[PDB]
């Protein structure tokens, strides 16, 4: 069971599941119908199925990384851990990714990857947005509410998670998408429907 | 910045500037109004249609070109179609009697009259610019003002601006079919005057779009729209590269550069690769490969010359869409001296690449679907010879009864234009002779 | 030597579409070959 | 009124165990206590094949065991 | 210390040692995701010599997978023990051969050797002591008759030194699969004799017995009768794999068994065959390795031992043993049927032994044999050839990539003086 | 990736590629409107489909062969049928007017106008096609399209595509219905051109199926629909080795190097084991030796001759589904004891093995059972020299009449192309009788 938001607003301690919007966009020609939500994928990975329940293979624990409370209201643009827990009892497991080499490439599209790992560093925090370019520093520091589409940028690389259906991934799910981070912006430069991503309680 | 103005002369410039602003409208984010629609997401500081857009504060963007007519029956299909409140009204200019199928109408008489504000317009779209890339012209060898006043507009652009940037991309006539009789006398003598008044060119010739839409689509019975969209699809291929980022980039200051290698001699061709229906374009996939061979074959061309008689002098690539500089440069490799392509020896590197990442854009009431690779080529030829020889054939022909001529001589005219507009192709078609020659 | 260069040219072109095949076959193969063992299990 | 061709490719057009994978867990064994013994000890066949092990050691191993029990030693030298 | 290069070719040839390297993953313990998950640290004590070392603990080996066509190296990766061979060694051509010696010896077959090349001279130079060379062609064929069998005369124009030996699929008797197999088979003879010096051969119908015979089966398959395909491989080499009493080696059987570099025509045997119910009620013990392996119908070359006389005779032998009561077992059939050998030879047998049984097993045995009834086997061919030589038949898919008939007249002349060799020695 | 670029011509093509082309959309997990339901298909499907089906960014499976006619009228029937949104648009050549049983329009005056844009697309098609070892022709000999049309490019491919692997699954002309008349004239000399350019003709005729489909299944009054499947299916365990797993896969030249000796014989059968109805079949019972020893018994084959009066020489075996390959020693065993089963001294050893796992789907709203294990025993056999004689036979008394010639001279042709089809099947009669000749 995820953690009920009594205002709008996401605090730390809450258990909230990822999954990026449905999209109304034809470009693509290859569609995943609706609603995508991340999840963890061993033979770990990291791709997101179709639009799941809260199952506990999705459900994420909002951390914190600057030493916050276990109750306290997350603003934009400020760093976070999310972190996943293990199905024994394995503690806590980190988002992460690395900035790109050669060797580490993402699989079915050569691009920066994301995945899972046990170890701390400053490759785990991430750091959430205003999808507006003009509103971002008016809005930058200001509450996130619940479920509301916000891209998710990290804090080394700053780039950002995308929900790239075009590529499918059979799983022994069998459910599929690929997951990377890789920042879009559109012939107005703008930021597509590709990185947004809601939080859901 | 980077401003490109359009100047389309004739009523075949405001059929083209119809169909042509409608992609760019719909290319960026435009509305008939003129305004993108508020819930439009733009950040503002990042502005990509500045080349062709002007704007005011409010968010009006008012293209930055000129239609040139000479009766008012083409451009009052404009001034109240659909895009009635985008165009400027001083932008538009119509005479009140056009030149009627004639050089010195609108040459000496009737055009002399209309240079006059056309030449007011141009400096107030073209200083509002820092940087000009160039205008473009869009005009028609047939009628009286796309040959009269067309090269009288060149001539004078000659002594304001020097050496800026001055493309055609002209409607030669068809060796076949016609509009019309006396076309080859403005087709000639404008051809013998734009020569030391243009800078770049393409060609296109009516009747090989007719071959292309039915061998290629099933739209059986086209019209000129359904011509003059295809036109669109290849001059925003021209220029995709100003607006849009891309792993390479041609600028309109590098189409001459590589493939002129005389100034007198700067005739290409013009070609767009993935013409393919939309219940054609699902079933066969295609590749960067597959595009480029379809360039090479002739049935693609958008003139009626084959340049299997010729020899390929330079070439021009704009590819688009999903591409790789690998698989670009693999299927260029595949293209050979030794084919029925074939490349003269002073050539031997022989090609411009330039690379674009935003897809081709789908226009409603088309005929092409949201297809993926794309190609603009470019490649002049040793073969555009035959075509001046054929309208030599049927010029001279023309001037052996001395017919016509009582219609060019006293409209404010001399009398040995006739016998120099000859002559002049007598030699550049022996210019265009000895440039495709082997090393001797 | 024009007959030279022109079939070095035919050499590159064929030893990159064979390098092609190789490494396609290399990639994908690791791709299309998991799903027989998922069955077998 | 139809052509045998259309026919034909029309018709083409128009053309449980008690314990499953979730039910292996719950599905208890070793119950109501058989005799378990070989030969004629009469119960269904025990775990009992000729398992797959390696011998690890050898001649020279278990014959060169320490003639006589003695307290190792310690670190040659500090 | 002296590693083994495995090699192979063809469909053939990767479909058995497809089950070679199941043995050597079942006896030295090796999981098929790339670890080590052993009973004793003696299996890792010599474990170099079949699998190279990386990071991650793991071990691939130096494995050599050709075909001339990805038709069967899309098995093995998908088999059960596919992410433990190596993503860079598949080497493969597009068109698959099909059945001609030629376009397997000099135009397709010939075409892709450069990556062969590279992955040997690579890998078995950067070992720090190769022992030899062992390939395995399908030798009525044409990918593995055709290209391993040119790497055969082209790895042993570089290193002379070493010890080539090969486990060779030679022709069946009775029912016969492929027209063109009294060519495949004539022509990599000729090949075979100056550049092969131990040449075990392998018959299906021959190993179609013992699982009826012996092993009692209603339904074979290859994935059972590949397994004593593996014995001759996985259980000759035990005195390299782990320590013991006694190790004699792979070079210390060639001057044991051949007397001569026109003989290395061996017949192989494997010695602890039974039924699968009587598994508990026969003893396996001295005696009954040594009645079993010197019969007819414990051998894999499809010929009788009666018509003729071997000449020599080699077993590994493996486990605690006593080696009293084995030699007064070998003694006394060297003198028994005193007939079955020549009496112009003192000895025929080696005996060399281990420690550890392959595992299930407790008390096990090999078999390695030169015979002179092997040149029946290369009669067969030679009556065939005849046959169908005089007609010209079938013969223009074999000038169609460059032979010329002076490839054909001569491999007669070479199973021709071959055969003129052991009709002395009888 | 493993590819087949199979080839039909006519009536005869179109209507066996609507059934022997609805086997590959069924055996595969191909719906009838181009996708997949994505249900994992037995091994890797992803390269066994790539035999026929390719990918776009629709999902959208679309085949790899030809169909060709000279007509529409029975094109149409694919193109107004269920099939309809698989099929490409431009894989699929058209004619107007029929070559109505004539080897002389068909060949010069209605070949040569149409041959040139069928070209574009098997060009356009084999540039994708990685692993594909020749091409797989599916002609007529008694007709005009398959006849005429045929041989015109059975002496074009061999030009441009080199030594590449020609075998035919052809509709041989029968030896008692007749269907046309004057057939002697379409099939001779079709087989004057094609017998020095292909390389194997695996052959079948109608009536010694409608034999098979009375006796072996239980139905009277079939039609071609009918008949169409048995030698629907019989391609479709041919082709089984690429495309499935099994023991023995078996690649595309393991059938033309051990079915054919020498150049001018190149002349096999057809026959296929299991042909048993859809109720009656698990009243009797399969097994291997009966699979095997139906095919040597004549009422099996689908030519109408006998081995009793020549001899086997080559052959064949493709087993399927569950096989035990100890039993296949253990059935061939039994032939090698036969002396009514005789072969020529010159292949003592025979045979060839392909082994897969799949048993052999079969179309819902068929004749044959599910069986489980099917083998297909393609085979030389040197008594067709008495049946190439009876189509020889009635050409040498026709001719003394010189009767219906006057409509083959009369369209691009001589009165010697007669003669020398005569002179080289006389040849080939002089050929049959040393090739089966016994050496003393
Ligand atoms: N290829 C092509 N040609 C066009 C198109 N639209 C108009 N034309 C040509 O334009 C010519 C018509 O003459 P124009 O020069 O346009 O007429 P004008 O500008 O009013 O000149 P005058 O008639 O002499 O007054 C004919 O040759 C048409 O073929 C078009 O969309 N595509
Ligand atoms: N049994 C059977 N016979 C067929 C089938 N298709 C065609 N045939 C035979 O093919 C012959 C028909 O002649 P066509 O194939 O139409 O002749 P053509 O080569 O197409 O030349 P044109 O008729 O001039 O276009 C007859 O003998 C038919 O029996 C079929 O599907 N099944
Ligand atoms: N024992 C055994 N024999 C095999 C196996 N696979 C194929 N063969 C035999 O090898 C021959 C096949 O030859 P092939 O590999 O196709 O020849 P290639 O084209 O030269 O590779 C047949 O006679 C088979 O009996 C196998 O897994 N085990
Ligand atoms: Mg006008
Ligand atoms: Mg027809």
């Amino acid at each position: 069971q995820l953690s009920v938001s009594e205002d709008g607003y996401i605090h730390y301690g809450d258990k909230v599941m990822l999954v990026s919007p449905d999209h109304p966009e034809t470009e693509a020609d290859l569609f995943l119908p609706g609603d995508l939500s991340l999840c963890m994928t061993p033979d770990c990975g990291l791709s997101a199925a179709q639009t799941k329940i809260p199952v506990g293979r999705n459900t994420f624990t909002i951390l914190c990384a600057a030493g916050e409370v276990i109750g306290q209201v997350l603003r934009y643009g400020q760093n976070f851990r999310l972190g996943i827990t293990g199905g024994f009892d394995d503690r806590m497991l980190y988002l992460s990714s690395d900035h790109r080499t050669l060797l580490k490439s993402s699989k079915r599209s050569w691009l920066q990857e994301v995945f899972l790992t046990h170890e701390d560093s400053y490759l785990n925090c991430w750091q959430a947005a205003f999808p507006h370019p003009q509103l971002r520093l008016e809005y930058e520091g200001s509450p996130v509410p619940a479920n509301t589409k916000i891209l998710i940028t990290h804090c080394h690389t700053n780039r950002g998670l995308v929900a790239h259906r075009h590529l499918f991934l059979r799983t022994y799910f069998g459910q599929e998408a690929e997951v990377a981070a890789h920042t879009y912006l559109d012939s107005h430069r703008v930021e597509k429907p590709k990185n947004h991503w809601m939080l859901v309680t | 910045m980077r401003e490109c103005i359009s100047v389309h002369v004739g009523q075949a410039g405001v059929q083209i500037g119809n169909a042509c602003w409608e992609l760019y409208c719909l290319e960026h984010g435009i509305q008939p109004d003129g305004q993108m629609p508020s819930d439009k997401t733009i950040g503002g500081g990042d502005d990509s249609f500045n080349t062709f857009f002007s704007e005011t504060g409010a968010g009006k963007h008012v293209p930055r070109a000129v239609f040139v007519d000479l009766e008012p029956t083409v451009i009052d299909e404009v001034r109240t179609g659909t895009y009635r409140q985008l165009f400027h009204p001083e932008q538009l200019i119509t005479g009140k009697e056009d030149a009627a199928n004639n050089y010195a109408r609108g040459h000496y008489t009737i055009g002399k009259e209309l240079i006059d504000l056309v030449l007011d317009r141009i400096r107030k779209l073209a200083d509002q610019c820092t940087g000009l890339q160039g205008f473009l012209i869009f005009h028609s060898f047939g009628g009286g003002t796309g040959s009269g006043f067309t090269s009288l507009l060149m001539e004078r652009l000659s002594v304001d601006y020097g050496k800026k940037s001055k493309l055609e991309f002209s409607i030669y006539p068809a060796p076949q079919v016609s509009t019309a009789v006396v076309e080859p006398y403005n087709s000639i003598l404008t051809t013998h005057t734009t020569l030391e008044h243009s800078d770049c060119a393409f060609m296109v010739d009516n009747e090989a779009i007719y071959d292309i839409c039915r061998r290629n689509l099933d739209i059986e019975r086209p019209t000129y729209t359904n011509l003059n969209r295809l036109i669109g699809q290849i001059v925003s291929s021209i220029t995709a590269s100003l607006r849009f980022d891309g792993a390479l980039n041609v600028d309109l200051t590098e189409f001459q550069t590589n493939l002129v290698p005389y100034p007198r001699i700067h005739f290409p061709l013009a070609t767009y690769a993935p013409v393919i229906s939309a219940e054609k374009a699902y079933h066969e996939q295609l590749s960067v490969a597959e595009i480029t061979n379809a360039c090479f074959e002739p049935a693609n061309q958008m003139v009626k010359c084959d340049p299997r008689h010729g020899k390929y002098m330079a070439c021009c690539l704009l590819y688009r869409g999903d591409v790789v500089p690998k698989d670009v440069n693999a299927a260029i490799a595949t293209i050979k001296t030794k084919r029925t392509i074939q490349f003269v020896d002073w050539c031997p590197t022989g090609f411009k690449v330039g690379i674009n990442y935003q897809p081709p854009t789908v226009v409603p009431g088309g005929d092409l679907a949201k297809v993926q690779r794309a190609v603009c080529m470019l490649s002049n030829t040793t073969a555009i010879a035959e075509a001046w020889a054929r309208l030599d054939h049927k010029f001279d022909l023309m001037y052996a009864k001395r017919a016509f001529v009582h219609w060019y001589v006293g409209e404010g005219m001399e009398e040995g234009e006739f016998s120099e507009a000859r002559e002049d192709m007598a030699a550049l078609e022996k210019d265009y002779e000895e440039v495709g020659m082997d090393s001797v | 030597e024009h007959f030279q260069r022109a079939l070095e040219l035919k050499k590159m072109v064929h030893r990159w579409r064979n390098s092609h095949t190789h490494c396609l076959w290399q990639i994908t193969l690791s791709q299309r070959r998991n799903p027989y063992a998922i069955l077998r299990m | 009124w139809i052509s045998e061709t259309r026919e034909k490719m029309a018709q083409v057009c128009l053309n449980k165990a008690l314990l499953n994978e979730e039910t292996m867990n719950s599905g208890i064994i070793e119950r109501d206590t058989g005799l378990p013994a070989t030969g004629f000890g009469a119960l269904f066949t025990r775990h009992s094949p000729d398992w797959s092990k390696m011998c690890t050691l050898t001649t020279y191993a278990e014959e060169y065991a320490p003639p006589y029990e003695y307290q190792p030693l310690g670190d040659p030298c500090q | 210390m002296r590693e083994i290069v495995h090699l192979q070719a063809g469909q053939c040839g990767n479909q058995i040692g497809a089950k070679f390297w199941e043995v050597i993953s079942d006896e030295h313990g090796i999981d098929p995701t790339g670890t080590y998950h052993g009973d004793s640290d003696l299996q890792l004590e010599r474990i170099n010599v079949y699998y190279n070392e990386a990071t991650g603990g793991k071990y691939v080996p130096r494995a050599v997978l050709v075909d001339l066509e990805p038709g069967t190296m899309d098995s093995v990766r998908s088999g059960p023990f596919g992410q433990i061979f190596r993503p860079d060694n598949f080497v493969f051509g597009q068109s698959g051969a099909g059945n001609n010696w030629a376009k397997g010896h000099y135009t397709e077959g010939a075409e892709l050797v450069d990556s062969v090349l590279d992955v040997v001279r690579k890998e078995a130079e950067s070992c720090d002591c190769l022992q030899g060379f062992q390939l395995t062609h399908s030798l009525g064929g044409g990918t593995g008759s055709g290209m391993g069998t040119l790497l055969i005369s082209k790895i042993r124009e570089e290193y002379p030194d070493r010890i080539m030996n090969t486990f060779s699929v030679v022709p069946s008797p009775k029912v016969s699969d492929t027209v063109v197999e009294p060519y495949n088979a004539t022509l990599s003879v000729h090949q075979l004799v100056e550049n092969t010096d131990e040449t075990y051969c392998i018959d299906n119908e021959a190993l179609y017995d013992i699982c009826f015979r012996t092993l009692k089966l209603t339904t074979p398959t290859y994935g059972d009768l590949n397994h004593l395909v593996s014995a001759t491989m996985s259980g000759v080499t035990t005195c390299l794999r782990f320590p013991g009493q006694l190790n004699a080696d792979l070079r210390k059987l060639a001057v044991n068994m051949v007397p001569f570099p026109r003989l290395h025509f061996f017949m192989p045997g494997f010695a602890p065959l039974t039924s699968r119910g009587s598994q508990q009620y026969r003893a396996l013990t001295v005696p009954e390795l040594t009645q079993q392996m010197f019969d007819a119908k414990n051998m894999m070359a499809a010929c009788d031992p009666r018509h003729g006389r071997y000449l020599t005779v080699a077993a590994v032998f493996r486990g605690r043993m006593s080696m009293k009561e084995v030699d007064e077992q070998m003694l006394n059939v060297q003198n028994k049927n005193s007939s079955y050998f020549v009496e112009w030879i003192p000895n025929n047998v080696k005996t060399a032994v281990c420690d550890i049984p392959p595992r299930g097993l407790k008390m096990s045995a090999t078999f390695i044999g030169n015979s002179t009834a092997i040149q029946e086997l290369f009669k067969r061919i030679s009556e065939q050839f005849t046959a169908m030589f005089r007609r010209k038949a079938f013969l223009h898919w074999y000038t169609g990539e460059g032979m010329d008939e002076m490839e054909f007249t001569e491999a007669e002349s070479n199973m021709n003086d071959l055969v003129s060799e052991y009709q002395q020695y009888q």
